[PDB]
């Protein structure tokens, strides 16, 4: 029993939900960049 | 004389309490603005410690951390104890009579 396990773990368990928010932000972003490009194809094919 | 009154208050709570204050904030260094573990402080005399720590023990199972430090004559502890296992970690001081 130091005070370094819980010390540096905390700054561990941190960057364990950085990454977490991250790639939820960087997972919907595809998907709305790829709801607009999906509905351009769609007009775009539509008029011609 | 206001001035003098409060400087005077402030000389004697300090005189008393910087030197567990400074022991207390050592032990649990840059983990007392972390949410994700809570910190109790708490003064003990020798008598106390070792009943302190057995209540603790069988409270909070074997992941609580129960630290001190001296400063000439009694003991600051410090338990340190999970975010949520806060209300169980007062009730086990309160049964031995310390508190906050």
């Amino acid at each position: 029993g130091l005070i370094k396990s819980l010390a540096e773990k905390e700054k561990q368990l941190l960057e364990r939900l950085e990454a977490a928010k991250k790639e939820a932000e960087e997972r919907v972003k595809r998907a709305e960049a790829e709801a607009k490009a999906l509905l351009e194809e769609a007009e775009a094919k539509a008029k011609a | 004389t206001r001035q003098k009154q409060e400087l005077e208050e402030e000389l004697a709570l300090a005189q008393a309490y910087l030197e567990p204050l400074e022991r207390l904030a050592a032990l649990a260094h840059g983990l007392d603005k972390s949410p994700f573990l809570r910190v109790i402080p708490f003064l003990l005399t020798e008598k106390e410690l070792p009943l302190v720590e057995e209540a603790l023990r069988k409270a909070l199972e074997d992941r609580y951390l129960l630290a001190h430090e001296a400063y000439a004559g009694g003991v600051p502890a410090l338990v340190v104890v999970h975010r949520k296992e806060v209300d169980q970690a007062k009730a086990a001081l309160s049964r031995a009579g310390v508190a906050e």
